[PDB]
């Protein structure tokens, strides 16, 4: 009740009256969360096909979505008739073939954000018996935990005004003698016309 | 020259063989019956030296003649033409029978155990993707498919998450439906249960709705994810999808063939409003007969 | 040789009494030892109904998906190769989970027990009290997230009070029941990072992708021979790691002592291509992210960095390093109220300063 | 007498080539019929799942008080 501009309302993704309501034409962002088999990977079915229903309905709208099986995350914005996406199928495969336990990186929903798999955590705990160090460093990164002079996690635009600072380096430079900022990694969007 | 017996050294190569085993193949079973043949072999080769020497001072035996022995008597035969003539020899014997018979079921047990936890074609093949087979939809499948002369040499692989029906277990033990019908347990959004399929190169693929299930979203959801999948895995495998709620039929527009039941079933109701017995001229014409009835 | 059917012959009973004996032994022979043979064989069927340094995996349902995620992650270590994992799961092992185990490379490395952690004959089946670590992981699939919660509560319970110099690894769903299993050495709360994920992708996008990545152990090998140039990035880019080396022992930054922070972050990056983000004093048990420029550099300091390799297991760079052989950045340095929200929905709850409604 | 294991003797191989052949014959013996036991089990296995004047009794489940 404290916070500014936060607000409820009954109704769910698959609900498309619900969803007009609540201004999902003029949302940034659409979070689906929403938990609903004895066949496992079918567990996120209702899910995968409630949220493609919106991609076909508001194809502009970016809409991030959690799924049980990283397996799943190919279908969370299944273009079928396109060549580049069903490429991806064989890049896949091979990555699994080399024995690779980062094989659904190369799908573009997850490389773009889109879908997250929450088995990841489970990766997070098993890498913490080698460094003991990873929650915490994960949580303050999450601001899940808050240390009196520890940084927090934003993100700043390239505009075409800062163009000037050709490389990554050199923004590293700037940042490093402005404003004492460290660049994590760089957020690349490219032309595919689909 | 003193006599060492270096033959029961071979016993140890042997289990040089078996810690081999855990670290590289080079067929999970396959080790250990190779196994099984190892330890038949130490105890033949163990069997002629032992007699072969042992005998070198009563009737002099021939090492060809103590291995077609030694052959002769862990098969039980016991022909009898060469036998231990001292008491050395007899009672040599003896320790191997007994030695045979305490080492071998051993490795028996552990074939058994392996079998145990074990037990839990040719070209231009269709995959049949269901969620559970029924023996009704089964075999309308085979009627109509089988139906056809061109169709004869292609075999079936039906791709379901669920355990074999019994009903249906019976037809295809039955010697027409052997050979042309594979069941596999497994499901489509598995790669593996994909590759299983060969649904890379299968000439068709037919993902059909359960209609049994209460909730016909759930189920539509279910084949929509199917249709997916096996598009994702193989592009170029055309797709005969059955979608129940005409509200999912755009999810899977891509697919080559794409049948809605409620669409076809209340457009024939209502056709039989106006045109008296539409459903029975439609399934008639829809069905491969001869008019032979 | 008679009973074992070989029958040589050489000696054979010349006389009748003798030969009816071995008629009549041979009989008894086939009517007695079937009756031990059945009695054995029904033993055998009721009865179907190793190294040092091994780990525990406490679960209520063993589902392949994540065994898998355990195995490729555990092993992903060669410290970590001569490690076996017991798995204590009340349920029947899956088939699913069976074809793996029966794979030559996880039989011998993978036990499966069928027994509870609140059981002390299933722990000491299990040998937790000489297992190197405990994993409690909770059931995500089950519709009552509470009751799956409480399960995991009583497991870590029940392996902290068999095995207290255990460390415990426990996976917890919803955040109010956090606070049970704060003694646990480590803990991962499923639902804040999930949502803290999810309202940072909002903020910074791919947040998640960014932090999944991270906490995966990979060598940075994926898409090297594809033709695209965004994938072989790509792929090179994901096998970075947050690593973790006392700055005095480590050669990426032992020449920035004294230094500011950001000093050593902006020159080791622009030397090595390392990212320092944070560092933790030998004072206190708390890391911190980017310190900041007012922060001077100590031999003591414990520095958090990002790199596709560990600076040991980099000793090839520094070699290839010997086969070699904008402003400066400085050495030296309604309207909303700003306050804690009041009510914390739970304990442990980290208060975070917020923008806040006047009323 | 060979393959039923009997070994009577009073015929027998009496130079080396039979021997031998009668040793490999043994062997195929016992590497090929084992096969041939193993489809028997197996089509076993899967196997397991009058007069005149009869009565037919039809009914949904049959417990021991109605029959
Ligand atoms: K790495
Ligand atoms: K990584």
């Amino acid at each position: 009740c404290c916070f500014p501009m936060v607000y409820y309302m009954e109704g769910s993704v698959d609900n498309l009256d619900s969803l007009l309501q609540c201004g999902i034409i003029y949302a940034d962002n659409l979070v689906v969360v929403d938990k609903e088999a004895e066949e496992d990977y079918m567990a996120d079915a209702k899910t995968i096909v409630n949220v493609q229903t919106m991609f076909r309905l508001f194809p502009s709208l970016s809409i991030t979505t959690e799924l049980t099986h990283p397996s799943n995350m190919r279908f969370m914005q299944f273009r079928a008739k396109d060549s580049y996406s069903l490429a991806l199928s064989k890049l896949e495969k091979r990555e699994r073939e080399n024995g690779s336990n980062l094989a659904f990186m190369f799908r573009l929903p997850f490389a773009a954000g889109r879908v997250f798999s929450i088995s990841m955590l489970d990766t997070l705990l098993y890498q913490s018996f080698v460094k003991d160090y990873m929650i915490t460093i994960t949580r303050l990164l999450l601001g899940l935990d808050t240390t009196p002079g520890s940084g927090y996690l934003c993100a700043m635009k390239i505009t075409e005004g800062d163009l000037w600072i050709r490389t990554y380096g050199r923004l590293f430079q700037k940042l490093c003698s402005s404003s004492a900022e460290i660049p994590i990694g760089i957020y690349r969007t490219e032309s595919h016309v689909f | 020259n003193l006599f060492i017996p270096v033959f029961l050294n071979c016993w140890l190569a042997k289990h040089a063989l078996e810690n081999m085993i855990n670290d590289f193949h080079r067929s999970a079973m396959f080790n250990q019956v190779l196994i099984l043949f190892c330890t038949l072999l130490c105890l033949v080769f163990t069997g002629t030296c032992g007699i072969q020497h042992l005998e070198r001072a009563g009737e002099n035996l021939s090492l060809l003649t103590s291995f077609y022995f030694c052959i002769v008597t862990f098969s039980t035969v016991g022909y009898g033409d060469v036998t231990p003539k001292i008491w050395p020899s007899q009672l040599l014997v003896v320790i191997m029978i007994c030695v045979a018979l305490v080492v071998l079921p051993l490795q028996f047990e552990e074939l058994v155990y392996l079998w145990m936890e074990r037990q839990k074609q040719t070209e231009k093949h269709v995959v049949l993707c269901v969620s559970s087979l029924k023996i009704d939809l089964l075999m309308d499948f085979l009627n109509e498919f089988y139906a056809h002369p061109r169709l004869q040499d292609y075999y079936v692989v039906i791709l379901c998450p669920t355990e074999m029906d019994v009903q249906v277990r019976r037809v295809l033990q039955i010697p027409l439906w052997s050979q042309r019908v594979i069941y596999l347990q497994g499901s489509a959004l598995k790669d593996q249960d994909l590759m299983r399929a060969k649904m890379d190169n299968g000439e068709a693929c037919f993902i059909l709705s359960s209609r049994n299930e209460v909730d016909r979203t759930a189920a539509d959801h279910q084949t929509i994810l199917r249709a997916w999948a096996v598009k994702d895995f193989a592009p170029n495998c055309p797709l005969y999808v059955q979608i129940l709620k005409p509200e999912n039929k755009f999810h899977v527009k891509f697919a080559d063939h794409v049948v809605c039941e409620e669409e076809c079933k209340y457009a024939m109701l209502a056709l039989n409003c106006i045109c008296p017995a539409t459903s029975t001229l439609i399934t008639l014409l829809v069905h491969t007969s001869r008019g032979q009835e | 040789v008679t009973f074992s059917t070989v029958g040589y012959g050489d000696v054979t009973p010349k006389i009748w009494p003798s030969q009816l004996l071995v008629v009549i032994m041979i009989c008894v022979a086939l009517v007695v030892l079937p009756l031990q043979f059945e009695e054995l064989v029904y033993l055998w069927m009721e009865r179907q109904k190793q190294t040092e340094k091994h780990v525990v995996l406490c679960v209520s349902s063993l589902k392949i998906d994540l065994l898998m995620d355990f195995l490729n992650e555990f092993y992903a270590h060669p410290r970590l190769q001569d490690y076996y994992v017991v798995i204590l799961c009340p349920t029947e092992m899956d088939v699913q989970v069976r074809r793996v185990l029966q794979i030559p490379l996880w039989s011998q490395r993978v036990i499966y027990l069928q027994g509870s952690a609140l059981k002390d004959q299933d722990l000491m089946r299990a040998k937790m009290d000489n297992g190197e670590a405990c994993f409690i992981l909770s059931s995500r699939n089950e519709v009552d997230r509470t009751a799956a919660d409480h399960q995991t509560i009583l497991r870590a319970w029940a392996v902290k009070d068999f095995a207290p110099n255990c460390p415990l690894y426990v996976q917890i769903l919803k955040p109010e029941n956090k606070f049970h299993v704060k003694f646990a050495d480590h803990v991962v709360c499923e639902e804040e990072c999930k949502y803290a994920m999810l309202a940072l992708n909002c903020i910074c996008p791919a947040t998640s992708t960014l932090i999944t990545l991270l906490v995966h152990t990979s060598r940075g090998q994926e898409g090297q021979e594809s033709p695209e140039q965004w994938q072989r990035m790509y792929g090179r880019c994901s096998g970075n790691e947050v690593y973790h080396i006392r700055m005095g022992d480590s050669k990426f930054f032992r020449e920035y002592e004294g230094k500011s922070f950001t000093y050593a972050a902006f020159h080791a990056h622009k030397k090595y291509g390392v990212c320092l983000i944070g560092l933790k004093r030998e004072d206190n048990k708390s890391i911190l992210l980017n310190p900041g420029p007012r922060h001077i550099l100590a031999a003591s300091d414990t520095c958090f960095y990002i790199n596709i390799t560990k600076e040991e297991n980099s000793a090839f760079i520094f070699k290839q390093e010997e086969k070699r052989k904008i402003a400066p950045v400085l050495e030296l340095a309604v309207e909303y109220v700003k306050g804690y929200p009041p009510n914390s929905p739970y304990i442990g709850s980290s208060p975070t300063l917020c923008h806040l409604l006047p009323v």
